[PDB]
């Protein structure tokens, strides 16, 4: 039974930059894959990035490629996703699962509730 | 300029012995020994032994147990490696390879297929695997055919007599449970060619010395 | 025996950046001033190229940008800028004393975006089936990374143990991989039962797809 | 031909190359290759419970000739020393108490010479001196 929870979600404008957490507690999650998804409103969930165990690589979409950044902190149960050159059409719900699956065949079987990223000009001066 | 050239594939029943040869040439064959290194496919290299040509001595890896006999002929620069009382996990490639003066391999032969099981040659059954609205995605189909039920490893699978190449996907075969061999070819075509254009996959095995066209057509 | 352990066992690096790959050996290969630690690359249908002799030293006619490094129980091997023609499997072996061993190798792929597979299945051919026999056809087309999980299911029942699976090398212009899955069943189980189904997981799924078919048309 | 290489006739110039041993009892030998170019060399090392006396490293001389002296694992269980296997060379015989005696000949087509036959003498000392396989050439 492990517990994910996302934070760091906001409002950025389009190019800017951004850091999102995802903590894991109840299991050592280095032994595991970990990684991101994202669901904008009326689209299917997207896969953005895996990072696999330390040493194994990390693995990205086309959509994302280049801009963002997985990367794991091991000692704290955390991965993080960093998020660069952002563009009106990365606004979307995002979201951690950890694969199960020590070789990797993305068993995702538990999943945080997410953490909302809104791409837009609308609040900033 | 160096080459050593090994004899063709074998097949055994186990129990067997399997004497492969390596012939030299391109330097002095008595400047340097002969080893032998074997690889399971898929898996890892293990050497098996070496030879030194000037005195008909030898050196053995000490697990295949004095199944491993090395001899040379000089006269005609080739090295022999017999390896007897077979087993199916010497099912393997077996190379000959040449040290350089560092003591590493600085060249090696092709390659000798040796297959050891109680399975007999056989060639295989062809079946086609049409394209449906199941192997359909955009405008493309996909079709193939299942090679089935063949001994020993090599099949060759060619598609339209090799006018067909781009987007084909020839996996490994299986060794099944009855100790034969199963393996699938598949391609992917413009769903509109299904109507106008013939797909014919020509499926070989030189040790059975079967060839065996199959027509793979839609449901 | 010396036992050559290489890590990783397979690696994924982009066309350009540096590839390292490490062999410990549990006795040291160093005496009389030398390393006596080799590199060797192999491709499929081929036997070993040697690379690397004594730890360091480029053989003839191999590109500048392979390199060696380490002594005693310690090596890398370092491509500094990955091509397309160095995806391999490599392999240390030491020549320090008999027998010369190798290490198990690492296979260096190259690496690209993640791409889900497409799923196809074929049903069992009607001149299959008069032979006593039903294969059903799986086809996992054009994924990346390798690593992928199929379910069987008929009826909606779980399968194990009726089901075979082999994968391609990476393709050469798109660098994805394909995987068929085929299950095995006698005519009179294939006639017994009505939906047919393959279930795929792979990392760049959120859930499981499954692609089914019903025996005879539906 | 000029120095380190030897005629294919009487008279193209191959390179000179020093023997293997044939054996090497109760050790090994790095690296062990099937002959030894010039410059070459070839180091000794003895197994547990063996003394290595002789030269641990030898070198392979321009004349195919390696330098220092024979290397040999001895034991030390015998009225004389274990008088080794000169490179090149075959010794027949086991035994080194008083009056055992060995008879050595050169393997491939080397020249053998020095005494064909040593007996161990009282002294503890093998009669006669070590036989020495030179190549054909040179
Ligand atoms: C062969 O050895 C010659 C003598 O060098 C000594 O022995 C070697 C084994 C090393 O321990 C070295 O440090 C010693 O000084 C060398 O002059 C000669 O170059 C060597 N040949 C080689 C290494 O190919
Ligand atoms: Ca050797
Ligand atoms: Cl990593």
């Amino acid at each position: 039974q492990v517990q994910l929870q996302e934070s760091g979600g906001g409002l950025v404008q389009p190019g800017g930059s951004l850091r999102l957490s995802c903590a894991a507690s109840g299991r050592t999650i280095s032994r595991y894959a970990m990684s991101w998804f994202r669901q904008a409103p009326g689209k299917e969930r997207e896969f953005v990035a895996v990072a696999r165990r330390s040493g194994d690589g990390a693995f990205y979409a086309d959509s994302v490629q280049g801009r963002f950044t997985v990367s794991r902190d091991d000692a704290k149960n955390t991965v993080y996703l960093q998020m660069n050159s952002l563009k009106p059409e990365d606004t979307a719900v995002y979201y951690c699962a950890i694969d199960s699956d020590t070789f990797y065949s993305g068993s995702y079987d538990y999943w945080g509730q997410g953490t909302q990223v809104t791409v837009s000009s609308e609040h900033h001066h | 300029e160096v080459q050593l050239v090994q004899s063709g594939a074998e097949v055994k029943k186990p129990g067997a012995s399997v004497k492969v040869s390596c012939k030299a040439s391109g330097y002095t064959f008595t400047d340097y020994n002969m080893d032998w290194v074997r690889q399971a496919t898929g898996q890892g290299l293990e050497w098996i032994g070496d030879i030194n040509p000037n005195y008909e001595s030898t050196g053995y890896n000490q697990k295949f147990k004095g199944r491993a006999t090395m001899t040379v002929d000089k006269s005609i620069s080739t090295a022999y490696m017999e390896l007897s009382s077979l087993r199916s996990e010497d099912t393997a490639v077996y190379y000959c390879a040449r040290e350089d003066d560092h003591d590493a391999f600085a060249y090696w032969g092709q390659g000798t297929l040796v297959t050891v099981s109680s399975a007999s040659t056989k060639g295989p059954s062809v079946f086609p695997l049409a394209p449906s609205s199941k192997s359909t995605s955009g405008g493309t189909a996909a079709l193939g055919c299942l090679v089935k039920d063949y001994f020993p490893e090599p099949v060759t699978v060619s598609w339209n007599s090799g006018a067909l190449t781009s987007g084909v996907h020839t996996f490994p075969a299986v060794l099944q449970s009855s100790g034969l061999y199963s393996l699938s070819s598949v391609v992917t075509v413009p769903s509109s060619s299904l109507g106008t254009q013939t797909y014919i996959c020509n499926v070989n095995h030189k040790p059975s010395n079967t060839k065996v066209d199959k027509k793979v057509e839609p449901k | 025996d010396n036992v050559l352990t290489q890590s990783p066992d397979s690696l994924a690096v982009s066309l350009g950046e540096r590839a390292t790959i490490s062999c410990r050996a549990s006795k040291s290969v160093r005496t009389s001033g030398y390393n006596y630690m080799h590199w060797y690359q192999q491709k499929p249908g081929q036997p070993p190229k040697l690379l690397i002799y004594l730890a360091s030293n480029l053989k003839s006619g191999v590109p500048d940008r392979f390199s060696g490094s380490g002594s005693g129980t310690d090596f890398t091997l370092t491509i500094s800028s990955l091509q397309a023609e160095d995806a391999a499997t490599y392999y240390c072996q030491h020549s320090r004393e008999l027998p010369y061993t190798f290490g198990q190798g690492t296979k260096l792929e190259i690496k690209r975006t993640v791409a889900a597979p497409s799923v196809f299945i074929f049903p069992p051919s009607d001149e299959q089936l008069k032979s006593g026999t039903a294969s059903v056809v799986c086809l996992l087309n054009n994924f990346y990374p390798r690593e992928a999980k199929v379910q069987w299911k008929v009826d909606n029942a779980l399968q194990s143990g009726n089901s075979q699976e082999s994968v391609t090398e990476q393709d050469s212009k798109d660098s994805t991989y394909s995987l068929s899955s085929t299950l095995t069943l006698s005519k009179a189980d294939y006639e017994k039962h009505k939906v047919y189904a393959c279930e795929v997981t792979h990392q760049g799924l959120s859930s499981p797809v499954t692609k089914s078919f019903n025996r005879g048309e539906c | 031909c000029p120095q380190g290489l030897y005629p294919s006739p009487a008279s193209v110039c191959k390179p000179v190359r020093c023997p293997a041993p044939v054996s090497f009892e109760n050790g090994i030998y790095t690296p062990r290759l099937g002959s030894y170019p010039v410059g070459g060399n070839v180091s000794f090392e003895c197994e547990d419970g063996f003394i290595l006396r002789g030269s641990p490293v030898r070198q392979c001389r321009p004349n195919g000739m390696w330098d220092g002296e024979t290397a040999v694992c001895d034991n030390g269980a015998g009225h004389c020393p274990n008088p080794g296997i000169s490179l090149g060379a075959v010794r027949t015989g086991f035994r080194f108490g008083h009056g055992d005696k060995v008879r050595y000949r050169c393997s491939s087509n080397l020249v053998l010479t020095g005494s064909s036959e040593r007996e161990c003498q009282g002294n503890g000392v093998w009669s006669g001196t070590e036989p020495i396989c030179r190549q054909p050439y040179s």
